[PDB]
């Protein structure tokens, strides 16, 4: 069985539907568009602060951890409010522990519209491929 | 590409 994370949404995000992603193999969170939308099974959001190419989220057999990555991102990521990475630099593999607050981006306001787009924040709940929370 | 940039 694969692991899985469980991504739901939290008061002061953008509202997203809750993603259920099976982590077989390394999953990118980014932005929708055209070719990848949002759905209830993949970490693409349709939120304009997020990156293409945002972060990776994986499971490790050796470790038997789950680790968020972020690539380069615009705005940054977030693991319990501390940053991954400066802008337009990858982190290194990060922890990621069941019940992690993970923010993706920060808010935005437009200045010529003066609109204001929120962030991605979610809490992560993580399982094993044995189904033990992480 | 196509990011909104704080």
């Amino acid at each position: 069985p694969s692991a899985l994370a469980i991504f739901t949404c939290r008061p002061n995000s953008h509202p997203f539907q809750e993603r259920h992603v099976y982590l077989d193999e390394p999953i990118k969170i980014g932005r929708s568009v055209a070719r990848c939308r949002p759905a209830q099974n993949n970490a693409t959001f349709d939120c304009k602060v997020l990156s293409r190419n945002h972060a990776l989220v994986w499971f490790d057999h050796k470790t038997g951890k789950f680790y968020l990555q972020d690539t380069k991102s615009s705005n940054g990521t977030f693991i319990n409010s501390q940053r991954l990475s400066r802008g337009s630099e990858e982190s290194p593999p990060c922890e990621i522990l069941s019940g992690d607050i993970i923010q993706f981006g920060v808010d935005v306001t437009e200045n010529t519209r003066k609109v204001t787009h929120g962030c991605i924040v979610s809490t992560i709940k993580l399982f094993l491929p044995d189904g033990m929370e992480a | 590409d196509g990011t909104m940039k704080r």
